[PDB]
């Protein structure tokens, strides 16, 4: 009833605000194209007076109010008028021709789903400030793309992936030093195949394609993948190219096709057009807060009265939990009071954050006490409380909460408050050059051996006073041999006093930059300094794009954290998007995922704009997706509809007739997968395509990559799930693969594709050739049906599937993806995991597929609850590893071997896994509430216990599961 | 003067409280969403009053367009009409939603500090910071298939007495199925004792009859069914 997309079948009364101000209202048909509505509207034109100021059809477009406050201008004349669902049946017909660049400013506030105006409605300056200031830079990037010449603009938009010396771990894979490389010509038939030498520049492969004789320069050429928006490229080795590692490290042949240079310049002018549519210190003195009134009418029985106070700087406080009078808990909630703050006024830090509640036994708001440019927070200001958001735990006042305040007035707490504004000239904080003039004028071979032993201890665990005293005692020192420990001295001092500040900040300069792995951990609560923030990004700003996208969701949920706008990391990510390898448009769909919420709708979605405006070009591609993502919500709510009258077989045509239709194959069709940008969709294999038995009957997409793509591409839509848990613990083992490779080890792991683009919504990627244990196993002749239903049913799979020297790879490749993912679970504590959630690809590969609960036991959000997941083994692998072969101990024993070596790779960067789960606080997921969370890790990692005390105690565990081989085959599908 | 007696059933009445309240808050922003969209087509109408006064204005058979104009003018001002009664209807539900999430916070914030004041008694609640283990019940030192399933026949479907194998210094075991008596071999190994290889993980011949006794044989054979409930010695 909130909008019109339930069963419903007709014509629809609109109305048809003209130039003129001509309102007409006209039953016109619900699934009809906007174009003959538009036709349909002319026709009566005349019989409404004002019939002659009116141009022809084509001089005009309709215009509309989304069911998101946005004014949609609808060029497209195709699109169905149900396909652009008008918040209210209304269309205002506007001219074509509406050039002010606010079609533009429409265009924007569509694609992120706030409109531009909500930004301007806020009156609030930083938003407007900050706006303005990324505009100005925006557009900088958008004039950096006009010079450019012909690959030089690949190297913008798109450019190649470049990885040095991996290869000097794992060698040779390619009969001889020869790569085998393939290559055909744009709308060619015909392909060519190459020998080549592995260290050669992509030049010579087009030095080669050259050779065919039909009768230009290799240069004017461009070595393409086949079935992506990826190129290869660059004065350069063939094998550093992460393209060519893949196809190397998985023994899979290189595709590629060759553009001629005037088919990238084509592309590159046709996105040029569109470009084109751009048209004080010293007050020795005492801190103090004077406040007025609140505004809750709540009662209780054991206790009448609430009110509190208190000041922070990360988890550090800085005052007491000062408390306030005692007015009317259950009536009068109008009153006044002088807030006592015994600390200094000069003595405060610039990144300080004033906190406030009430007597829990209630809400809260934390806002800053210095402002966007370091001005001393004073005047009259509203603080928008958080009513009933309290979590848990948060030592009586909570210092971790947003500063951005509640977007509810009527119906949402408030409260009143004023600082001392007193002076016509006011208090800024001491400039960025001044605090080390402040240091300047203020001006261990023994140690070597006890501060490793105290400068050693995870991120989470924290320091004890005496500790914090000889780091910063001994501060020079640890600089010259343990730089690595500036995060642990940087907790160290106390912020309440600026003598140590200007000393702290002073070593910052000249403390020597942390690898990018190590500097995230300067990005949590922790550390929410201006200037350590400024330069652990400053670290990360020296990393691969590729290295980069690993890290990228965590650091959009510092984002999150931020307590201003125009911050370096902001800064950064849009700096890094707006030079995307298909950064960008994980940037961009991440945002969105959350824009809905409202404490970051104002912050995600400005920053959206913000990229929008840098990606001029691009943009069309956006919402392509956008447009595709929308189509399947529908598509997915119809099938919910039918599944209900519709049988399982009579569902499926149902879903195959609508994709059939006009809408849908010209929507979700030939427009670039959301899950990969390199990776373009095409033609979709209508007869293939299906929807999951499940609660929410997710879609299941193929596509048939047509001519050029080798294989078909397969998607998953799943609306209705938090696909947020899985596209993290995906990542997590997309991590713990980087790590194993890293240190020496191809366990042949697949963390397939996963985004959550939505509230609820979002994609799974599709694997080829794979099967369900569950699956696998019924469904097959058992023994010749007579015996153990469950016994080599997995590995005859793999024996149809292999042929002899293929079967020997298959059984390597099944082991150690077993072993990789045997560690992987039990260190992430994934639980309830069952041979219906267990896969195996017909390469051997295995995986995990249902991530419903990590780092603890997976029980419904009614009654969330935690328990240790021990390490477990099927019967079913074993008997695979074995080959059922009674007697050996080279197969089940390298097995083994792999367990404990991939195990003591994890505890290496056991740091890393906590780090990152620890920034993963703020991006709000059921599971990771609090740092008591992050505790499970020490706990499976054996964190404490040394390498060989730890490796004794998992070889233990390993041996225990060995015993509850059959024990827990029989859990996996017995019942189940 | 109440202690430990039960938790459980009134810790799940948080859930009960914010299992709606989430689905409300949800529904308080998706009601906002409306206002500000149905806020934003007025101002559209709004421009078409405007519009509609100006170019009226163009008279440049004037007498038959005052009244045609005027009739739709004052049906444009008509439509505004209900849409501006469709939004306030809305604007009055936001209303009583939002209402009803503040009575819910009177609800949820007044059951936290239960948990909070149970922190003085729940953390304090400390304390802390089988006829198969004789050995001769089922063990029958050198004997033969034989002797060992002359014993066996007559008892329960169920019972274990091992022998020692014909293999050179190995062991048997001679086991009652459902049906009759069957003999596998137990191996020797430095990891321990145990049927098959990568599973003879047995510090002792008894440490293992003790982790089959809850276990089934089926692993090491189909054939193989019943574990060991029985040695020897029964009451009565
Ligand atoms: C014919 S049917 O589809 O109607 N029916 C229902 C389910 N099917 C088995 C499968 C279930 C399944 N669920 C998931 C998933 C479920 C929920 C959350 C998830 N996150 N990631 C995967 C996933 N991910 C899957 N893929 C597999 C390979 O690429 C990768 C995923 C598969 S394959 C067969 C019988």
């Amino acid at each position: 009833a909130v909008d019109s997309q339930i069963a419903s079948d007709g014509a629809i009364s609109v109305d048809f605000l003209l130039p003129t101000g001509i309102y007409i209202q006209l039953e016109v048909p619900r699934e009809a194209t906007i174009s003959y509505i538009k036709q349909m509207l002319w026709k009566q034109v005349h019989n409404y007076p004002m019939f002659n100021l009116l141009m022809d059809i084509d001089s005009y477009m309709f215009a509309c109010v989304n069911q998101t406050a946005v004014y949609e201008e609808l060029e497209d004349e195709t699109r169905r008028l149900c396909d652009v669902r008008p918040f209210l049946p209304v269309l205002k017909l506007v001219t074509r021709s509406c050039d002010p660049a606010e079609k533009l400013d429409s265009k924007i506030g569509v694609l992120i789903g706030k409109g531009l105006h909500e930004f301007d409605a806020l009156k609030d300056p930083e938003v407007n400030e900050f706006r303005r200031k990324m505009r100005k830079f925006s557009e900088a990037k958008i004039q950096s793309l006009v010079g450019l010449s012909w690959i030089d603009w690949l190297k913008h938009t798109y450019p190649p992936e470049h990885e040095p010396s991996v290869l000097e771990n794992l060698e040779d894979k390619l009969y001889g030093g020869k790569l085998v490389v393939a290559v055909h010509f744009e709308n060619s038939q015909d392909v060519f195949s190459f020998q080549v030498s592995p260290n050669l520049n992509p030049i010579k492969i087009n030095e080669l394609a050259i050779q065919k004789r039909l009768t230009a320069s290799p240069c004017d050429y461009v070595l393409q993948v086949s079935g992506r928006v990826e190129y290869v490229f660059g004065d350069h080795p063939l094998i550093q190219f992460q393209y060519i590692r893949n196809c190397v490290m998985n023994r899979t042949l290189p595709h590629f096709i060759l553009v001629e240079c005037c088919k990238i310049k084509k592309m590159y002018e046709q996105e040029m057009i569109a470009i084109e549519a751009a048209i004080i210190w010293d007050n020795n003195n005492p801190f103090q807060i004077t406040l007025v009134k609140g505004n809750k009418l709540n009662t209780e029985e054991t206790v009448k009265v609430h009110v509190r106070a208190g000041l922070f700087h990360g988890t550090e406080l800085l005052c007491k939990t000062v408390v306030s009078s005692e007015i009317s808990g259950k009536n009068d909630h109008i009153w006044n009071e002088q807030l006592e703050f015994d600390i200094n006024i000069c003595d405060l830090p610039r990144m300080a954050r004033l906190c406030f509640a009430v007597y829990a036994v209630v809400a809260w708001v934390n806002t800053m006490v210095f402002d966007f440019k370091g001005q001393l927070r004073s005047g009259d200001v509203i603080l928008h409380s958080w009513s009933s958001f309290p979590d848990e735990l948060e030592e009586m006042l909570n210092p971790m909460g947003t500063v951005q305040t509640n977007p509810y007035a009527e119906n949402a707490t408030a409260l009143h408050i004023t600082f001392p504004e007193n002076k016509k000239q006011p208090c800024y904080y001491p400039p960025f050059d001044k605090i080390i003039e402040k240091a300047a004028e203020l001006a261990g071979k023994k140690f070597l051996a006890v501060l490793k032993e105290i400068l050693d201890r995870d991120p989470l665990s924290q320091l004890c006073e005496n500790e914090m005293d000889l780091i910063w005692t001994l501060r020079q020192d640890c600089r010259e041999n343990f730089p690595q420990s500036l995060p642990k001295l940087l907790l160290s001092i106390k912020w309440n006093k600026l003598e140590d500040v200007a000393q702290l900040q002073a070593l910052l300069q000249i403390w020597p930059k942390l690898p990018p792995r190590e500097a995230l951990e300067l990005l949590d609560f922790n550390y929410p300094d201006q200037y350590v923030r400024e330069y652990a990004v400053g670290c990360l700003r020296q990393m691969s794009d590729e290295e980069l996208s690993q890290y990228l969701l965590q650091l959009v949920q510092v984002l999150k954290y931020e307590p201003f706008l125009d911050c370096a990391l902001s800064r950064f990510l849009l700096e890094r998007a707006l030079d995307n390898r298909r950064i960008g448009q994980f940037l961009f769909w991440h945002l969105r995922s959350e824009v809905h919420t409202p404490a970051v709708s104002v912050q995600f979605g400005v920053i959206l704009e913000a990229y929008c405006r840098g990606s001029v070009g691009h943009m069309k591609v956006l919402s392509k997706q956008v447009e595709a993502l929308n189509k399947l919500k529908t598509l997915n709510s119809l099938i919910k509809l039918n599944a209900v009258k519709l049988s399982r077989a009579k569902g499926k045509e149902a879903m195959h007739t609508c994709l059939k239709q006009s809408a849908y194959r010209e929507a979700l069709s030939d427009l670039q997968s959301p899950l990969n940008p390199c990776v373009i969709l095409s033609e979709l294999y209508v007869e293939k395509c299906k929807y999951m038995d499940s609660k929410m009957k997710p879609l299941w997409l193929v596509y048939s990559s047509r001519a050029f793509g080798e294989d078909s591409v397969g998607v998953i839509f799943k609306n209705g799930d938090d696909l947020r848990q899985d596209m993290l613990t995906l990542q997590m083992l997309r991590l713990m693969d980087l790590l194993w490779k890293e240190a020496g080890l191809d366990l042949r792991m697949l963390p397939y594709g996963c985004l959550a683009t939505g509230d609820r919504s979002g994609l799974i990627e599709v694997v080829s050739t794979s099967e369900t244990i569950a699956d696998i196993q019924l469904n097959s002749s058992n023994v010749a049906a007579t015996a153990a239903f469950n016994k080599d049913a997995l590995l005859n799979w793999l024996k149809e599937y292999n042929s002899g020297d293929d079967l020997d790879r298959a059984i390597e490749e099944f082991t150690l993806s077993c072993a990789g993912y045997c560690v992987a679970s039990y260190v992430l504590g994934i639980g309830d995991r069952h041979s219906d959630n267990i896969m195996v690809k017909k390469t051997g590969q295995l995986f995990h597929i249902d991530f419903g609960h990590i780092l603890g036991n997976f029980k419904s959000k009614f009654g969330i609850k935690r328990e240790r997941v021990p390490f477990i083994l099927t019967y079913d692998f074993i008997h695979v590893i074995q080959q059922g072969k009674t007697g050996n101990t080279e197969k089940f024993g390298r097995f083994r071997q792999c367990c404990e070596d991939a195990y003591l790779i994890l505890r290496r960067h056991g740091n890393l896994f906590i780090t990152l789960f620890a920034l993963m606080l703020t991006a709000g997921l059921p599971e990771l509430t609090s740092v008591k969370d992050i505790q499970y890790l020490k706990d499976s990692l054996a964190l404490g216990k040394s390498e060989e005390e730890a490796l004794k105690q998992f070889k233990q565990k390993f041996d225990e599961a060995l015993r509850e081989s059959w024990t827990t085959k029989v859990n996996w599908m017995a019942h189940t | 003067k109440v202690y430990h007696q039960q938790y459980q059933d009134k810790s799940r009445e948080y859930d009960q409280l914010y299992e709606e309240y989430t689905r409300t808050s949800q529904e308080l922003q998706m009601k906002r969403t409306a206002i500000e969209a149905f806020n934003e087509t007025i101002k559209i109408f709004e421009e078409q009053g405007q519009t509609q006064e100006k170019c009226s204005k163009e008279y440049l058979g004037n007498e038959k367009e005052m009244q045609r104009i005027l009739l739709n003018s004052e049906r444009l001002k008509s439509r505004i009409a209900e849409i501006h009664e469709s939004r306030t209807k809305l604007e009055q539900d936001l209303r009583a939603q939002a209402s009803d999430n503040r009575e819910i916070d009177k609800r949820m914030n007044s059951l936290k500090p239960d948990l909070m004041q149970l922190r003085k008694i729940r953390d304090q609640y400390l304390v802390w910071l089988l006829p198969h283990h004789e050995e001769r019940t089922w063990y029958v030192g050198k004997i033969n298939r034989t002797q060992a399933e002359e014993m066996l026949s007559g008892k329960r479907d169920g019972t274990f007495l091992i022998r020692e194998s014909s293999q050179r210094g190995c062991y048997a075991c001679s086991v009652v199925v459902d049906g009759d008596t069957k003999h596998c071999v137990i191996y020797r190994t430095a990891t321990g004792f145990g049927f098959a290889e990568p599973y003879n993980l047995y510090g002792s011949l008894k440490e293992l009859v003790l982790h089959y006794q809850h276990a089934s044989l089926v692993q090491h054979n189909d054939a193989l069914t019943v574990t060991l409930a029985h040695p020897v010695r029964a009451p009565g």
